[PDB]
């Protein structure tokens, strides 16, 4: 029924502030309120606020109180949630919702979702990546089957794709989730398992690119002698 | 307060079989409890209000049950898009939200096989080592991973991170990068991954010696 | 010259019921037998004041209020009446002298998915006194904790919105109320039926 389009990602820095929209491509929002969830990295949900469009009053919950703002303009049928003083904490993904009430119940459920928003903050400036090889060897082999791969370090901000032999290779390849450093820079491997019977045959080349700094690398990853 | 306390953490159950997913409020909320789906990487959807409604659209092999105080989420027959976390929320006195449970693939215990690399050349010139350790295609999920540099053993100097369930095998992987500067490298010889995992019979050491290839 | 009844009968859109409006009439002549005899209205109860009567009746004012409300609280818009429209919302006097007028408005007031223009007061710690109007929205405090102004638990927003859908029973349906007061007061009357003119 109800659709709910949010704006894009955002990266900022701390002390700054952002403002996300949320437009429901029907026309209208159907709802009482509108409230905003936001969901850190591997978190759970936590309510934020929500806007009585009608009486143009936005409710807040106590852990952004100050910081955050939530409109609504009735004539474009959009929400917004500007929030501001951010901090590295506010990294999550902010969501909104239509919300749905059930007398005497005096909570929401949330029906209808929109597809989310990631915003980022961190004082790190947009850098490329630099890329070494994790070369097979001996005690790179379990078996008939090597592993190799690419680690992909230094970068910011998310995200960095990693192909191998330009798509050609697939099978076997392990793009792992990036780490935030105490630098604040990311920080990832790829690695593929491969017949040790063929480390001589093949060559493996991962194809690095980070496009928030157009870097583009291709490493080839060769066993040690 | 309402606290909502959703067991399993993790719930693996094999695909096609029956799930059942517990939500337990402090105090009654009558039938006032909420289930949501979240699949990976998207937003989450309503499954169920009113306790045992389903929202509009939602297939019936998910229907809840409970009033008061315990409440389940049953799948009649998991499929592999129903793999994703679950969370129960109360409306009836504000709201609050469950832990989350995640609905993972069951499948036969594998053990990892695990691979060691030193730092290249290349990244020992910059400045730094990053010693990498990576345990491939395990499961279950919990994988312990030890870090000893001539025995000594390190702690708070690695990150770890690790796959989703594989498509096709269900599997993880892990990936663990040790942190040393390149003139701490240069200082020691023996750079040892031990893995525990429940199938391997015993602990698993790679190691290399610095320079010895 | 005429009384304004169609400004407060026919009016395109109407109050929400917690924030109810209030019209004064004044200076004109009113024909009440147009509103008795309509069969529009699905009720028209009269109070200290016969019905018939009014054609024939003068008053110092009239006052006109009008709101929306659903049809199963029709009921509480009378004397001596309780539940959560006549304790929260609209309260009539034991002593009333008027008529309560309301009908049917589910094609008016309803939208696909929900009209959620017309809000009520679900809680307050006090009962209304008559005719006082609460527009107010201040966190009702449900425990003995203070709530700081922040909705939460125990912490409830005091609106609520009525949904009006059009499939509802008729009982959850949009009904407009036009509540007419008669006042005589030690001053030249001044709101007359055609007779009395
Ligand atoms: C309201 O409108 C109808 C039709 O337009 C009319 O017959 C009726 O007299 C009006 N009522 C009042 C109170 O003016």
């Amino acid at each position: 029924e109800v659709q709910l389009v949010q704006s894009g990602a955002e990266v900022k820095k701390p002390g700054s502030s952002v403002k996300v929209s949320c437009k429901a491509s029907g026309g209208t929002f159907s709802s009482f309120s509108i409230s905003w969830v936001r969901q850190a990295p591997g978190q759970g949900l936590e309510w934020m606020g929500r806007i009585i469009p009608v009486l143009g009053i936005a409710n807040y919950a106590q852990e952004v109180q100050g910081r955050v703002t939530i409109t609504a303009d009735k004539s474009t049928s959009t929400a917004y949630m500007e929030l501001s003083s951010l901090r590295s904490e506010d990294t999550a993904v902010y969501f909104c919702t239509t919300d749905r009430f059930v007398e005497p119940a005096t909570g929401p459920f949330f029906d209808y979702w929109g597809q989310g928003t990631l915003v980022t903050v961190s004082s790190a400036s947009t850098k490329g990546p630099s890329v070494f090889p994790l070369a097979p060897s001996s005690k790179s082999t379990s078996g008939g089957t090597a592993a190799l791969g690419c680690l992909v370090k230094d970068y910011f901000p998310e995200p960095v794709t990693v192909s191998w032999n330009s798509g050609a290779l697939t099978s076997g390849v392990h793009t792992f989730p990036a780490v935030l450093q105490s630098s604040g820079l990311y920080s990832l491997s790829s690695v593929v398992t491969v017949p040790s019977s063929s480390l001589g045959t093949q060559t493996y080349i991962c194809n690095v690119n980070h496009k928030p700094s157009n870097t583009k690398v291709d490493k080839k990853v060769e066993p040690k002698s | 307060e309402i606290v909502m306390t959703q067991s399993p953490a993790t719930l693996s159950v094999s695909p096609g079989e029956r799930a059942t997913l517990s939500c337990r409020a402090s105090q009654s909320v009558s039938s006032n409890l909420a289930w949501y789906q979240q699949k990976p990487g998207q937003a989450p959807r309503l499954l169920i209000y009113g306790a045992s409604t389903r929202a509009t659209g939602i297939p019936a092999r998910f229907s809840g049950s409970g009033s008061g105080t315990e409440f389940t989420l049953t799948i009649s027959s998991l499929q592999s898009e129903d793999f994703a976390v679950y969370y129960c929320q109360q409306y009836s006195n504000w709201l609050t939200f469950g832990g989350g449970t995640k609905v993972e693939i069951k499948r036969t215990v594998a053990a990892p096989s695990v691979f060691i690399f030193p730092p290249s050349d290349e990244q020992l010139k910059s400045g730094t080592a990053s010693v990498v350790c990576l345990l491939n295609n395990f499961y279950p999920r919990e994988a312990k991973v030890q870090w000893k540099v001539d025995n000594a053993l390190q702690s708070g100097n690695s990150q770890e991170s690790v796959t989703e369930q594989d498509s096709k095998d269900s599997t993880y992987s892990l990936s663990s990068t040790l942190t040393l500067s390149k003139a701490d490298y240069e200082k020691h010889k023996v750079y040892a991954c031990e893995v525990t995992h429940q199938g391997l019979s015993s602990p698993v050491t790679k190691s290399f010696n610095r320079g010895e290839c | 010259n005429l009384c304004p009844f169609g400004e407060v009968f026919n009016a395109t859109r109407f109050a929400s019921v917690y924030a109810w409006n209030r019209k004064r009439i004044s200076n004109c002549v009113a024909d009440y037998s147009v509103l008795y005899n309509s069969a529009s209205f699905s009720t028209f109860k009269c109070y200290g004041v016969s019905p018939t009567k009014l054609n024939d009746l003068c008053f110092t004012n009239v006052y006109a209020d009008s709101f929306v409300i659903r049809g199963d609280e029709v009921r509480q818009i009378a004397p001596g009446q309780t539940g959560k429209i006549a304790d929260y919302n609209y309260k009539l006097p034991d002593d009333f002298t008027g008529c309560v007028i309301a009908w049917n408005s589910n094609n008016l007031d309803s939208k696909v998915g929900g009209n959620y223009n017309y809000l009520y007061r679900l809680f307050r710690k006090s009962n209304l006194k008559p005719f006082e109007r609460d527009i107010s929205t201040e966190i009702y405090q449900a425990g003995s904790t203070p709530c700081n102004g922040v909705e939460g638990f125990n912490c409830y927003f005091p609106l609520q919105s009525y949904g009006f859908q059009p499939t509802n029973g008729v009982g959850y349906q949009p009904y407009r109320v036009v509540v007419l007061s008669f006042e005589l007061l030690h001053a030249p009357a001044t709101v007359c039926g055609p007779k009395k003119s």
